[PDB]
């Protein structure tokens, strides 16, 4: 759908934890039987948030941004430090560095594309590039104007497709989907006037990567 | 299973009971317990996601036992649309005990027919019931006006058949109104409560009863009271089989087997 | 309704611990689409207290507070700080601080509420606004008078209503409805006699923040 | 019913828990709504003791002092500190410090009463008043002869009843009764002999304040 | 009955703990009228012990004799340092100490019980008296013998009977029958060999103080 | 049956644990009132392994040890420390140590039995003699040839039955039949090869001494 | 089946820790009678793996290789360290270390088995045979070549039949297969950014040696 | 309820499905389950104790549904008394499902009429059955020998009544055997097994049966076979109704409706 873009702070995204969520086992008889059971279009990340508020104002704007979706309406726009590089957290992420595909002749549009794994890669698509990393390249030259980039949809199209033969590609940062995994929140906040104190990290804040139905 | 018994005595006894299973086709799967394969007489059990047996029923036909050997679904041995089919229906399963010390040593632990059987996506359960339970099925002998000759050609009904019956091939596929050629104008309606074995295709014989056989523009066309398992395809070779409504008039009509009319109307 | 009007104390509020609870999800499928099913008294405030009771003889103090509720006969005034100033704690509360809305010529009565976030701010309407805190400001003016707050309901009334296109700004400590979620309450003490103390803080008393039914 | 009173003593109460015990809370449905039921005649405390032994042979003692009412057989007495004082652990408890009503020309009864918060106070009547901590005062003055304490009562009768308009006011030391809440005691006692230990803070002794039915 | 006669050695109850279990309770109404039903078999001691078994072969005579009872064939005597002494255990036990009753002119035998408490004492009769810790006397002068003590009993029977209104008083060691709760004993002997140990305490073994049932 | 006689090492079982099971419990209501249940031949004695194994390669040679069983086929041979020793862990075990019994004139075979108790002993049975361990002895001299040992039987058996009053004493190591209790086995080996490590202990080795039903 | 072929890296796969399961047991009585049934696919290893990732980057690469595997399609290849040599981690692994078998002049194909034990050895076949540390050494003398190793099959295929009476000594590492038990990832990456870290090892990743059913 | 689905489909659905409940006295309760109080179609309803328990039973009437419905008594919305009293009992509540963002689409879930009522000191417990449920009750429409006349008045009974039908005040309270002024003697053994619908006081019209009228002292004493719901105050209106024995013969000597005597006597 439409869904709600809203961004998490960055800061706040440090403290946050990563886990990986990943589906399709359910296995036959444990004889030594083995099935594989496709669940479909897996591979979401699970995160828990709020240690990185450092201060009780800070907390407050994240609060106050929890109650702004009143329990994650639609989508929420979060950062990801680990996707935001196609490249390395080192290594400057390049339009080169990910490759989206080959145009042929006919391939208006392409959507960022995150190949992980190399001889059966798994790859998936991204709702939003990060503004201002998108680059697109062709195998002739890094490629300017003329694509379109859908930022909600994550689809850049050519206005002449490419010919057979040059390879698009665009690497950018990712401004993943979320969504919360629970309404409830912790707040460890520390109180301040005559205390003066406020809390670096707030616990129980899980999210989920969420895949959105388009 | 004797021996098998001096096994679990010694106390060295490997359990490679292998869960035989013939179905109504007549396909036999091996479904060994043991993991490894074993080939007993012969035939060769495989494991194959062998159908899983926990809480023992043992009862000696006083109460046929059900056993609900439901296993995670083996695609390989066993096949969903079979299962519509039914052809999976009706399978004879004769549990054997067998043991993996030794081969020679087989015991048929019960004998035992899949009787009701559930699907899950990847798994499937079956209820493996006794032979008295289908045994004690009532039939119920019941004697009235229509001719009982039912099917005809049975021995009680020592129907001639012959050259009433027909061979057609379809020509287009309607599902339960296929129409079919290579029937004639006075074969249709002889045909009427027939059946339409399908000697083409998975059926190889197996034949939807014929609701209506009224004849059409290029050959009959079949209205079967259902639709045919399996999709049939046209061209495919069936039987037309003659019908009988075995109502007196018909009966006298169609074959007049007096000696054999298994019917008391006029009283 | 009217209620019980019992304070709690700030200094036994001092110390104090909280949880955020909101009531909106009801998922669907796994599809990836997730439809967000609300019921509405969302956002309510779980408060763990009891802390900073000093001495005994305080405790005994909020001990009768207690015994005056009676589990809790009809609502309990608590005071929270994290609310009581519109703007943040360090800075100064001003009319100006919080907006309450725009007067159409006719709207004699503005509620007092909290807007928690920007884009889709979850509104949290005050129930008792702490007098003399309470500063409202017309557009043209800061208005002294006219106004009749009603404490218990929250509503601020001009005798002449605001004229259309005026905005009307006000700034007030925010007093909020509490109701015990346990009949018992635990006591820490540490004796006196002849080990004279006094616990400093009792342990967590479960006092929740609630949005009374209407 | 007549009960039974025995002593617990006092050092073995130093070594006493205290956790207060209300009731009647049981409200509606979670939709911010809430009704308050009524259980009646609450605010009981619980405690735990055996902490207060210090040596062998007074452990001993309670022990036998616990056999001797063969599982807590009617009232047992139980000091509480906490009640003790109508005034404050440093302040001394007057006749005048707790008003126990005002005689109305019939009232020769009063039964001693604590009378707990202010604008909605509980009063609780107290069993057995501390003896020689009696006091009983009248407006005109502090009164002497003629009121008749019934110390099982905790009810003070005048003789001749006091006329309207002279307030009574007593403050007594509180001995409250208990009734033991588990059978079982725990013993830690430390083997003596040629280890010499003993032990002086037997656990698990769990009592409840009995507010006995008359 | 006669039961198995087996000793507990003292040198292995060192270091044992124990509890102390009560029957009778069966409470009424929340009212607060409370009604006390016994049924009996009430203050029962519990004893873990293994305690104190020094080198793995002390460990094992402890373990023989577990062995020998096999699975407590009868009962099993237990020697209790607590009740050894009717006085207090640093005081001299004395026939003086404890007083067992007075004769009638026919009470030849008196039962040795310890009396626990003082107003209403539950009884605890003796079936073991620890041989040679025994002095009778009568209320003109110390009783040398005619006592007819029945050791598995716990009954002194008087050849001619203490006359009407004389005092009877007896002071013993007490040895008290113990039921080991569970079958399996638990083990902690210390590997020996070239790193020489031997647990100097097994864990709790289970053996409880049981009043027999007739 | 034949069963099976693997050794366990010894280093090994330094590391193993020692605990003691006992059956034959099963005692009626609990008023006091006891019955003996008999499971009849308890004793047991419960192992947990594993943690002597050293090094990965030691480590190695008992899981393939286990491996050879496949599951404790039959039998297994444990060394027990504490059985090893007819007298004591610091005093040479002897043929007078332990009483086999009295020929009577018929009696060719006896059975080594430990006996452990003295007025109600239980006699353990040993299936499995060390070797050069079994010394016999008869009252008259230590007895040499003519006993032919059966070593799995535990029987020696004398060519020429002894002719009563001749006391036939034998005093052996104990090589204990032993059964895994769990199929399960946890491997703790510490990586080698650069790191070089290897694991002194493997958790989760439980055995059960078992009486083989012959 | 071909299954897929991934390997784990020895690097990630250095610091895992493992347990054997076996699945023969289902024993009789109490009588002291066991009897042994065995269903087969015993002596199973369960690894906890992901140590040793040392950075986010290297994590990020068996990260992508779950993702390449997408809920383990098939079987995952595991590089174990104590069954690469045939003989000792610090000894060497040659071709006379293993002996395969000895042929009948039939038997052309030998399965590469790890023999775990003496008296009854349980034979792991090695599906996967470390490629190029495989040495095969006829009786006669060491074998250059003729023999066709099936990487899949674990099965060297002797062009010649070796002799009746002849050996066959193999020595190879061992590769195994392995399926993952959980399909869910947990990730421990340490965030980097400005507080630059990343995990020195993952937390456990469960993946199971299995012995694929035939 | 379409664009409540759409509302689902969307994800912006916020439930305020609102439980309207008439009572048998047809007193109206819009009870929504929305924690703010929504007035759908000029109806508030209450937020405050509003029995959830959303999907309850929930078939098509093939299977009759009681909506079993525990809901925390709110003494404002329903009252212990009249649930005693019965208004509650036959109480109709449609369920329609709407939503708080709009209230414009209202979709009855379904028709309920509470059936199984229960209650706790301070909370609840309904049943919610369904109309096949009350209309499946059999009423077997027997035919035989006493006038089914029954109840006079009534469309198949074309009772001209009138003139016999009095009115009367109760003099004294005594439950069953109220004593009533404002009754003639000849009205007395009239109104015998009749009713005495209450004008006055809670009934409002509702009589228990008289299951005795006997000419008293200061007005006919009147026995009624139940003691009156509600307590009845002296002075209380009451309407007291001529009552029959419905025997042929009653019939005849009270009206005697041959047209429309419903007692057929012979065999």
């Amino acid at each position: 759908m439409q869904f709600i873009d809203v961004e998490f702070p960055r800061d706040i995204a440090a403290g946050c934890q990563a886990v990986l969520t990943r589906r399709d086992e359910v296995v036959t008889l444990a004889s030594g039987r083995e099935e594989v059971n496709s669940r479909w279009a897996d591979t979401r990340r699970s995160w828990d948030a709020g240690l990185g508020v450092r201060d009780e104002a800070d907390l407050a704007q994240v609060v106050a941004l929890f109650e702004e979706v009143r329990g994650r309406l639609y989508a929420f726009r979060f950062r990801d430090w680990l996707d935001w590089r196609t490249a390395a957290t080192r290594a400057p992420i390049t339009a080169t560095d990910q490759p989206l595909g080959l145009g042929d002749g006919s391939r208006t549009a392409f959507q960022v594309v995150k190949v992980y794994g190399a001889v059966n890669p798994y790859t998936r698509p991204l709702s939003l590039p990060h503004p201002g990393t998108v680059r697109v390249a062709l195998d002739g030259v890094t490629q300017p104007s003329g694509w379109t980039l859908t930022a909600p949809g994550g689809v850049i199209t050519f206005d002449t497709p490419p010919a057979l033969g040059v390879t698009v590609t665009a690497g950018c940062s990712f401004d993943v989907p979320v969504r919360f995994s629970d309404p409830e929140l912790a707040v460890q906040w520390a109180y301040f006037r005559e205390g003066q104190a406020g809390l670096a990290q707030a616990p129980s804040i899980p999210l989920i990567e969420v895949r959105l139905d388009p | 299973m004797t021996d098998y018994t001096d096994h679990l005595a010694t106390g060295c006894t490997t359990l490679a009971r292998c869960y035989i299973l013939t179905r109504r086709d007549g396909v036999v799967m091996g479904f060994t317990d043991h993991d490894r394969d074993i080939d007993l007489d012969g035939t060769r059990c495989a494991a194959g996601a062998a159908l899983d047996a926990s809480t023992a029923a043992r009862s000696l036909g006083i109460t046929p036992d059900d056993m609900d050997a439901g296993g995670a679904l083996s695609a390989d041995a066993i096949t969903e649309a079979d299962l519509r089919a039914g052809r999976y229906d009706g399978a004879q399963v004769e549990v054997w005990e067998v043991n993996w010390t030794d081969p020679a040593v087989r015991g048929r632990l019960g004998v035992y027919t899949i009787g009701q059987v559930e699907r899950g996506p990847l798994a499937f359960r079956a209820e493996l019931r006794t032979r008295p339970a289908l045994w004690n099925r009532p039939e119920g002998r019941i004697h009235t006006a229509l001719c009982d000759v039912d099917r005809l050609g049975d021995h009680r009904c020592k129907l001639a058949l012959g050259p009433w019956q027909s061979a057609a091939t379809v020509i287009e596929a309607d599902g339960a109104d296929l129409i079919v050629s290579g029937l004639d104008e006075t074969a249709s309606n002889i045909f009427d409560r027939g059946v339409l074995d399908w000697t083409g295709g998975a059926n190889a014989g197996t034949g939807s009863d014929i609701r209506v056989a009224r004849p059409v523009a290029g050959g009959v066309r079949v209205s079967l009271w259902s639709a045919p398992p399996f999709p049939i395809t046209a061209g495919d070779t069936a039987n037309a089989t003659v019908g009988c409504d075995r109502t007196a008039d018909t009966c006298r009509n169609r074959f007049d087997n007096l000696a054999n009319f298994r019917g008391f109307p006029l009283m």
